[PDB]
């Protein structure tokens, strides 16, 4: 058992490592992206409907069938 | 406005009489002849177009907006989840009580904990078996519920890959499809609620292996149909001859950056913010602004019932000595 | 077959295939010992308490890694993934770290290279296996070692720089190699070696006529090396032996066999060695005389009852440098291919008038060198307020540690361009101050011209008679 | 030479200087060859007019700012090609 328990409490010792086993949580890093979305949350985001992406299955065919 | 009319004239766009090099090189229909965008207006949609432009305005300004999740059972695009969203889900598993028939299986394994000082969090913690016996840890499939997207996030670094689950009466499930159904390092996997059709996690039985992990196989072992990462920009090409608007949708094709790890990865970050700013330098005027060779398609939208034409870029890529 | 038959019956067929030497048949007699070799330092650090094995690693050929690898990466046998973090954490701390990987490499260790031109030995050192060879950087190596079979337990390997054509990466050995096979521990010398001493050596140098009785060979502690000069064929260098240090009495020895120019990295300041089978050089201009290597020279470490001794202002804006002796750790590149590094955040290190082809490709954040006898210029002007050290080619560059932090990513604007530099310091002969300058300038252009006008890698090309390059161009009517 | 106004300019990646080459003192630029090569000159003159349109009353007000009511300036450059090295821009290779 001593191979087997080994390879368990390996995978047991990453989890718990891992896990924030007492106290306050913490805060992870953070990319520029991540932070500056974080920052403008409230900005009307952009989008666009996929409708004008090529919805046109139609046109697609006829456009793959020109040389 | 006098200075206005002034600046407006030296803002104008000279007709491709330059000494300056390419941008960007179309990887395919080279063979194609430059279709000078007026040409192009003048004809009805659809049809493929080889051209040579400069970006006079680009959307959106703000790259961290560009990303979108991309569904192609149904072409459907998605935004992004924030941080805030992920913990809004994962908050309502952190209360949950584990249970005695989900712990020990032929299957899976388990171990439990409970969180002091965090108003009494209760996780437990998974492991699916290969063959029934534990994999390494560079092929041990965990599950989690109860767990941060922090912590599940650093875990997922340390083990292979990590799904979160929380207590079926059944059998463990994806507590919400909103949440990543696959977090695989800096990598989150989401699907499309609309053709999904999840499954629980015995379901795993119906992988060709326990080993590889596949975020395909698993997901469609756990009946989810995965999202794919694109950019979606808006390119305001002008060649002097006409002004064209065309959409940029690629996946690490056009920027040569990986749409599904942009968002996590600083460096790429940094690459984008380049590359775009390198076509579009700030402040200088449209005299100085590289060519962009590109290869567009053009195809009829017809939303308001008729009409509605629109360009797309495809095929193209920006030269390697220019990143 | 187990998991652990498995794994024997793959490592096996693994050699087979890579290693058994084409020599002689696949003797089977070579899996014990490397089995046992990579059990032992396994077991070694008593952390893995487990499996006897380390099943989870692969072995890996020369070939398989140059054509597998195409990014940085540290393979780190016998450590727990704690220590090698800490450990990768440990000097930075915060620096980016190699990522960990779990291979094994085991090959042959020499300096034989695979070019043919010449016996192309160049000072370089190559690990082999039937599958190629590949080119690696090793501290302090005891020539003992070359020729001999090892396992390499910690190794950075560091794919080639973007900027390369020729791809030829190269590995980072961090600790002295493992051997397969038993230790061959071979005789030293009995007898008390005579060699003649500095003072008498001195005397001998300039009295060149009465070079007759005395043995022809050397000993002493290395007191001053030379970097190593490569002509239009002859690759040399030169080193000093004193009687003492610090002390006055020294002598200056010139190597040049093909073979031995392995010795430059074998050898290290401080230490007493042995040199043998020498003669007398004759070199143009030089009255007194140096001591020079025969191909029958043999390298020897000294040990006394080895060895007998035998004995017979804005005014005027010139000014001098300060020679000294310098050990830090590079903290920054300013300009990479002009060869310009931060040390400390403190000094400015300007290796340019060196050689400095073959540094480039270890050259990186965290790297420990010590140098000897390098030029300090002070208030070297052109604004650059940072004393900028600067080696010549009396000075040497000692690699002291390898770097923990990978390279940092390919910047089309900041690679390109090394050989400019280099004609500019090597046929045009600048000076320190003026090449700083000259530097600089050419930051500036290639931030007009290009990529735009005109690529990088054509503005920065070197001035060739088959074409001339803008970057000389634009410049010259200033340094004439 | 700007297709947009006739006039010559100096360009490059950050912008455009308006510029009066003479060919030599009392002959005017008469070759359409020069056309795109690369120009240096470090003997040049750099000219500023100013045109401004201000209302001060009096010899007084003249230490007075408000009355400075609209500023334009019109920078170019000027020089002769006996002063200045001229290198043909190589053409792209790989
Ligand atoms: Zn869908």
């Amino acid at each position: 058992m001593r191979e087997d328990q080994e390879h368990q409490g390996a995978l047991v010792c990453l989890a718990e490592s891992c896990l924030t086993l007492e106290g306050p949580c913490t805060a992870p890093p953070v990319t520029h992206w991540a932070a500056s979305r974080c920052k403008a949350t409230g900005e009307a985001v952009y989008t666009v409907p996929s409708s004008m992406l090529c919805i046109s299955e139609n046109d697609q065919l006829i456009l793959s069938s020109l040389g | 406005p006098s200075s206005g009319s002034e600046s407006d004239l030296v803002s104008l766009y000279e007709v491709e009489r330059c000494q300056q090099l390419s941008a960007t090189i179309l990887t395919d229909h080279q063979y194609l002849e430059r279709t000078p965008l007026c040409a192009i207006l003048k004809q009805k949609a659809p049809q493929q177009y080889r051209i040579r432009a400069k970006l006079r305005s680009y959307k959106p300004r703000r790259l961290f907006q560009s990303v979108k999740l991309h569904c192609p059972k149904c072409h459907l695009l998605q935004e992004v989840p924030h941080e805030g969203d992920l913990d809004i889900i994962f908050q309502d598993g952190a209360t949950k009580t584990p249970d005695v028939k989900l712990q020990n299986t032929s299957l899976y394994d388990s171990k439990i904990w409970t969180t002091k000082n965090q108003k009494g969090r209760k996780v437990a913690v998974h492991f699916v078996k290969n063959n029934g016996i534990l994999p390494l840890s560079n092929e041990c499939l965990l599950l989690i519920e109860g767990g941060t997207l922090s912590e599940i996030c650093k875990l997922s670094n340390k083990f292979n890959s990590v799904i979160p689950v929380r207590s079926g009466h059944e059998d463990l499930e994806l507590l919400d499809l909103s949440a990543p159904f696959l977090i695989q390092g800096t990598i989150h996997h989401y699907g499309c609620k609309q053709c999904s059709s999840l499954r629980s996690i015995q379901n795993l039985n119906s992988l060709v292996d326990k080993t590889s992990w596949i975020p395909s196989s698993v997901a469609e072992a756990l009946g989810i149909v995965p999202l794919q990462y694109v950019f979606v920009m808006t390119f305001t090409l002008d060649d002097g001859t006409g002004v064209l608007e065309a959409y940029l949708m690629d996946s690490d094709k056009f920027f040569q950056i990986p749409a599904s790890e942009v968002l996590m990865d600083d460096d790429l970050q940094k690459s984008v913010d380049m590359i775009m700013d390198m076509f579009c330098p700030p402040g200088i005027k449209i005299d100085a602004y590289p060519w962009l060779e590109c290869f567009i398609k053009s195809y009829n939208v017809t939303n308001g019932t008729d009409n509605q034409i629109c360009y797309q870029i495809f095929d193209t890529t920006v030269a390697e000595d220019v990143i | 077959p187990s998991s652990e038959q498995a794994w024997l019956e793959d490592a096996q067929v693994f050699i087979q295939k890579t290693l058994c030497p084409a020599v002689k048949e696949p003797n089977v007699q070579l899996t014990p010992l490397v089995i046992d070799c990579v059990k032992t330092v396994w077991l070694s650090q008593g952390r893995n308490q487990g499996s006897t094995l380390p099943l989870s690693y692969s072995f890996v050929s020369v070939q398989d890694l140059k054509t597998h690898q195409r990014l940085p990466c540290c393979s780190h046998l016998s450590w727990s993934s704690s220590a090698y973090q800490a450990w990768a954490q440990e000097a930075g701390p915060n620096g980016n770290p190699l990522p960990r990987e779990q291979l094994l490499l085991l090959g042959t260790l020499t300096d034989l290279s695979a070019d043919l031109e010449q016996e192309c030995r160049n000072g370089s050192l190559y690990v082999r296996d039937n599958t190629g060879v590949l080119s690696c950087e090793l501290i302090d190596l005891d020539l003992s070692w070359l020729g001999h079979l090892f396992l390499f337990p910690r190794w950075s390997y560091l794919p080639p720089a973007r900027w390369n054509s020729s791809g030829e990466g190269h590995l980072e050995l961090w600790d002295a190699p493992v051997p397969v096979f038993p230790l061959t521990i071979s005789p030293g010398p009995v007898t008390p070696i005579p060699v003649l001493y500095p003072e008498s050596a001195s005397c001998l140098l300039r009295l060149r006529n009465k070079l007759r009785g005395v043995q022809r060979n050397l000993a002493g502690s290395l007191v001053r090396l030379s970097a190593l000069v490569k002509s239009k064929q002859k690759a040399y260098f030169i080193l000093s032996l004193g009687r003492s240090h610090p002390a006055v009495t020294h002598v200056s020895i010139i190597v040049q066999v093909p073979a031995q120019l392995v010795w430059h990295r074998a050898l290290r300041p401080g230490t007493a060695y042995v040199l043998t089978e020498l003669r007398v050089s004759k070199i143009r201009g030089q009255r007194q005389h140096v001591w020079m290597t025969s191909q029958s020279s043999r390298l020897l470490l000294l040990k006394p009852e080895c060895v007998q001794e035998l004995e017979l202002d804005p005014e005027s804006l010139v000014r001098y440098s300060r020679l000294l002796s310098y050990s830090g750790a590079v903290t920054g590149v300013l300009n990479e291919p002009a060869g310009l590094y931060e040390l400390d955040g403190q000094l400015g290190l300007c290796l340019a008038y060196q050689q400095f082809r073959g540094l480039r490709r270890v050259m990186r954040p965290g790297v420990c060198l010590q140098l000897q006898d390098v030029h300090l210029l002070q208030s070297v002007g052109g604004g650059t307020r940072r004393p900028v050290l600067a080696p010549c080619l009396r000075g040497a560059v000692l690699l002291q540690s390898f770097s923990r932090q990978k390279p940092g990513a390919h910047s089309s604007r900041q690679a390109y361009g090394a050989s400019l530099y280099e004609q500019l310091v090597w046929e045009r002969q600048l000076g320190l101050p003026l090449y700083l300058w000259a530097t600089k300038a050419l930051e500036e252009l290639a931030c007009k011209l290009c990529p735009h006008v005109l690529r990088h890698h054509q503005f920065l090309q070197h001035s060739s008679p088959g074409s001339p390059s803008l970057g000389l161009q634009l410049l010259a009517p200033t340094l004439d | 030479a700007s297709s947009h106004k006739g006039c010559l300019q100096l360009r490059d990646q950050s912008g455009s200087l308006p510029c009066l080459l003479l060919a030599k003192h009392s002959q005017p630029l008469s070759d359409p060859r020069l056309i795109g090569c690369l120009v240096r000159a470090e003997r040049f003159q750099l000219i500023v007019e100013r045109d401004v349109r201000s209302s001060f009353p009096s010899w007084k007000e003249l230490s007075m700012p408000g009355f400075i009511q609209k500023q334009q300036a019109r920078v170019y450059v000027q020089f002769f090609l006996a002063d200045a090295l001229i290198l043909p821009v190589p053409r792209p290779c790989l």
